[PDB]
């Protein structure tokens, strides 16, 4: 698995108050380590990981800086695109905008991105060079021919290449003693009524880290993915990760059954049944 | 274009046993827009639960945890309340020890 | 390490 530095931020415009609200979240893989919301008052990058707290107060006012200059162009992004698709001004719109880099095995990017959603749908995206964009409708080739003219992608290109691996780096270290620990889920089968004919078993992994996981039933060797429920990873809320996997069988016929599970935090992975 | 729906799981921290202090949590993801209302609720009336910061996953849609400290019981009811664009009434979800 | 966004659409 590659380690990650993602930001991810959402713009609203809001008519009916003539503003609009940006908020921003930075993450390293899983955890969430920083944050900017433009409707706080005196509003501040925060930490919101321990670790981070070290960076000093240079890291935090250039952090603030470059965060709230990026509201402010988000801002306007909202009414310029309002403009392209000819929308009403009283409606809410949505700009979602996300970039982030991936760390190699060697240390250098292994793959950078910078795209944008309108509205839930891809609207621009700088393309695996870092050379050029995909736009996805007239519109968006506006601001690609614009972001061309520009040279915009020498400006990602640059911090993703350099500044994004370097921090990303850092992070690794500052936190290393969590973010650098596979924890094991720890796992059980339930066993619970369905009807006359079915009982359903369920397969619990608890309590686990990174959030990448397998959970699969079989019986007498065969997958059953087609027939089984398979919930969403889900938070804890301590920096872990929760997730199962149920399947409906037959009365009396359990013992046919395993869930097999696969995690990073395993020696090897897991076969389990209901006892 | 379509608005998404919200996927809510309401579900504790650790298996919950009564008497003993835990955290219950109110996961919900998937939806857009990013305008929603998300309330833990302890027999039908809302809790003051810490939200977490708007976030989104890959494919843009967002994801917000809503969570409290509580000490289960044999007699508290527990639920989330959601209200979303998608939404033609409240969705409630329950919760239930074993989801 | 945040980078500013640098351009408009």
């Amino acid at each position: 698995g590659p380690h990650s530095l993602s930001y991810f931020s959402t713009a609203v415009s809001r008519p009916d108050r003539g503003d609009s609200r940006f908020i921003a979240v930075g993450y390293v893989d899983d955890t969430q380590f920083v944050r900017f919301d433009s409707d706080a008052p005196n509003p501040r990058m925060e930490p919101r990981a321990p670790w981070i707290q070290q960076e000093g107060q240079e890291y935090w006012d250039r952090n603030t800086r470059n965060v709230m200059g990026s509201a402010q162009i988000n801002r306007v992004n909202l009414k310029t695109l309002r403009g392209y698709y000819n929308q009403s001004e009283a409606g809410s719109h949505t700009l979602q905008w996300m970039y982030g880099c991936y760390l190699g095995p060697d240390g250098l990017l292994l793959r950078g991105y910078d795209q944008f959603a309108y509205d839930g749908a891809d609207y621009l995206a700088l393309n695996e060079d870092l050379r050029s964009w995909t736009a996805a409708d007239m519109a968006a080739q506006i601001s690609k021919r614009k972001w061309e003219a520009a040279d915009a992608a020498e400006h990602w290109r640059s911090y993703l290449q350099g500044t994004c691996v370097e921090s990303l780096r850092r992070y690794l270290q500052m936190g290393k003693d969590t973010l650098q620990r596979a924890e094991p889920p720890k796992t059980h089968v339930t066993r619970h009524p369905s009807s006359d004919l079915g009982v359903t078993l369920r397969c619990w992994a608890l309590g686990f880290h990174p959030k990448e996981i397998s959970l699969t039933w079989q019986r007498e060797g065969q997958d059953q993915s087609q027939d089984m429920e398979l919930v969403e990873t889900r938070p804890s809320g301590d920096g872990t990760f929760q997730k199962w996997a149920a399947l409906v069988v037959p009365p009396g016929e359990e013992q046919s059954y395993t869930c097999h599970v696969q995690h990073e935090g395993l020696q090897e992975p897991l076969t389990l049944r209901w006892d | 274009m379509v608005a998404r729906p919200p996927k809510v799981q309401v579900y504790s921290r650790h298996p919950a046993e009564n008497g003993k202090p835990n955290y219950l949590n109110c996961y919900v993801s998937g939806f857009h827009p990013p305008q929603i209302e998300i309330d833990l609720l302890k027999n039908g009336e809302k809790m003051n639960a810490e939200q977490s910061d708007l976030s989104f996953s890959k494919d843009w849609s967002f994801y917000l945890l809503v969570h409290t400290e509580f000490t289960p019981n044999a007699v508290d009811q527990y639920s989330c309340r959601v209200k979303h664009v998608t939404l033609d009434k409240p969705k409630i979800v329950k919760w239930d020890r074993d989801h | 390490d945040f980078e500013r966004e640098g351009y408009s659409l």
